[PDB]
């Protein structure tokens, strides 16, 4: 609802439930569980028609979403470490894949 | 990288005796250490997880303790099926790392090797090949050094060695050592000696044969 | 019951690639991380890399990043590891394993895929009888068979069609040239040899080879 986040040509996806994600070791699983509220639960993207394939859409969706989230977070005086960005990358990629699938389907 | 140091590298034990071995981590990993048992030519098998937690279907004789950097696996009373290599592993942070392992072996009385030397077969000599074989059978403990001599001069080239695992019945070890030469090189000499240095005697056991005879 | 099924062996040319499979059953495939572990002959365990089948997120031992490619096929509940540009350093057993739910002890292990990297072609063994010839008491004679220059593994060695068993040591094969060599000793009462026949039987299934070699004095 109210996707047009113009912009700029970019659109804002609807909020998605946060998935349980396992990162493969004890320290990161705990870190993630505790910090995952700091990461986006919706993505910014350009219209799917503007991309050659899923990988291209997703790559850009990830970069744009993280960049925008990062500026809003820096405005609040907060900082993302390298672990934050690695974890953000992964979960935002999952959301962008879901967004693409929904956007790609929108052709009926 | 978290380095896991396991000691000792080899542990000799008597059936039914209570044994322990240790795993120490270069950094604090809380309880994030897991222990695996690996018998000869088998897959590893999880035996204790998170320092001290038991695993379904693993005998209660296995236990673990520790938190931080110093960990211990204990076996209350060793069944012979426990003879195996034991590895610790940490999962606190990347990369996963493993200890270098501790090998369990059965303690028995020291036994000198039965040594047999064999000249090349006529069959092999017919093809231009010459392999001299030395069997060093049923000795204990495992440590053993073999040297070859030709007409008195030592040689460390063309020698291939092979070891058996500890014998399931008598707990001894065996070794095979083969010196391979060209048939022409082999004919240039007369006396061939396999020489075994073992703990059981400060005097090396010498087995040899002379072609002229 | 959870099972992890791996192919037993792979024979691969130096410079080639191999893709090994680990087929999981008995649980929800996407709920658990899969791991790959290397073991060189007579050596310890080395972690290669791990994968989350839910989204194919991976983590690698830095040494294997660029060498081992980890993927899954969710439809067949199968994890794959592709190793590229193989050398003799890659000759090893490769295990897959599965951890717990949000816990990372390796709870289940495959049987391992034994990879041999070699440019040798299938080669039947030369089998040489090892007889003493001389003065050797004990009441015990030691005889042997040398099994030289075969490929690939394995061979099967018996004595007197398996009727001999108590005093035999068949040693693990070793690399000699680009080929395998092994030996077997048998220890027997001096009554029985050479009074009666002592024969070693060597089967090399890959070359459809089956040779009996009678041990004869001198
Ligand atoms: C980082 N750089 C590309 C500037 C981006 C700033 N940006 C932007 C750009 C050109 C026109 C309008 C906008 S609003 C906006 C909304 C969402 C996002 Cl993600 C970006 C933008």
């Amino acid at each position: 609802g109210a996707v047009v986040g113009g912009l700029g040509g970019y659109m804002l996806g609807s909020a998605m439930s946060r998935p349980m994600i396992h990162f493969g070791n004890d320290w990161e699983d705990r870190y993630y569980r505790e910090n995952m509220y700091r990461y986006p639960n919706q993505v910014y993207y350009r219209p799917v028609d503007q991309y050659s394939n899923q990988n291209n859409f997703v790559h850009d969706c990830v970069n744009i979403t993280i960049k925008q989230h990062t500026v809003t977070t820096t405005t609040k005086g907060e900082n993302f470490t390298e672990t934050d960005v690695k974890m953000m990358e992964r979960v935002v990629e999952q959301m962008c894949v879901t967004q693409y699938q929904k956007e790609s389907q929108a052709y009926y | 990288d978290i380095v896991l140091t396991q000691s000792p590298a080899i542990l000799s034990v008597s059936p039914g005796e209570r044994v322990s071995f240790s795993c120490r981590a270069s950094q604090n990993i809380g309880t994030s250490i897991h222990w695996y048992q690996q018998r000869t030519n088998e897959s590893p098998r999880l035996i204790i997880k998170y320092a001290s937690e038991s695993i379904s279907g693993i005998p209660s004789r296995f236990s673990g303790s520790g938190s931080g950097t110093d960990f211990t696996l204990s076996i209350n009373s060793v069944e012979s099926e426990d003879i195996a290599d034991y590895y610790c592993q940490q999962s606190n942070t990347w990369p996963y790392t493993f200890g270098g392992g501790t090998k369990l072996e059965l303690k028995r009385a020291d036994a000198a090797p039965t040594v047999s030397i064999f000249p090349p077969s006529s069959e092999q000599l017919t093809s231009g090949g010459a392999s001299v074989v030395c069997f060093l059978n049923n000795f204990y403990p495992k440590d053993i050094n073999v040297k070859w001599k030709i007409d008195g001069s030592e040689r460390q080239n063309g020698v291939l060695n092979s070891e058996t695992d500890q014998d399931s019945k008598d707990s001894t070890y065996s070794m095979s050592s083969t010196l391979t030469l060209t048939k022409d090189e082999y004919e240039r000499h007369n006396t061939y000696t396999c020489e075994a240095t073992h703990k059981t005697s400060t005097s090396p056991i010498v087995k040899s044969f002379n072609r002229n005879e | 019951q959870v099972q992890l099924q791996q192919s037993g062996t792979e024979l691969v040319m130096p410079g080639a690639s191999v893709k090994m499979s680990c087929k999981a059953s008995g649980y929800t495939f996407t709920d658990y991380w899969m791991h790959w572990v290397k073991q060189r002959p007579g050596q310890g365990l080395e972690w290669i890399g791990s994968i989350d089948p839910s989204d194919s997120y991976t983590s690698h031992n830095e040494k294997f990043k660029g060498k081992a490619t980890l993927t899954v096929d969710e439809s067949s509940s199968t994890a794959y590891m592709q190793l590229s540009s193989l050398t003799s350093e890659d000759s090893a057993v490769y295990f897959c394993s599965r951890s717990g739910y949000g816990y990372y002890a390796m709870e289940y292990w495959g049987q391992g895929t034994s990879v041999t990297v070699s440019s040798a072609k299938t080669t039947p063994p030369s089998v040489y009888p090892l007889a003493p010839g001389g003065g050797a008491t004990n009441s015990m004679v030691t005889l042997g068979c040398l099994v030289k220059g075969y490929f690939p593994e394995p061979v099967t060695v018996t004595w007197n069609s398996g009727s001999l068993s108590g005093g035999v040591h068949t040693f693990p094969a070793v690399l000699q040239s680009d080929l395998y060599t092994l030996s077997s000793s048998v220890t027997v009462p001096s009554s029985t040899w050479p009074s009666e026949t002592v024969t070693c039987n060597v089967a090399h299934p890959a070359s459809s080879t089956k040779v009996d070699k009678k041990i004869v004095p001198r």
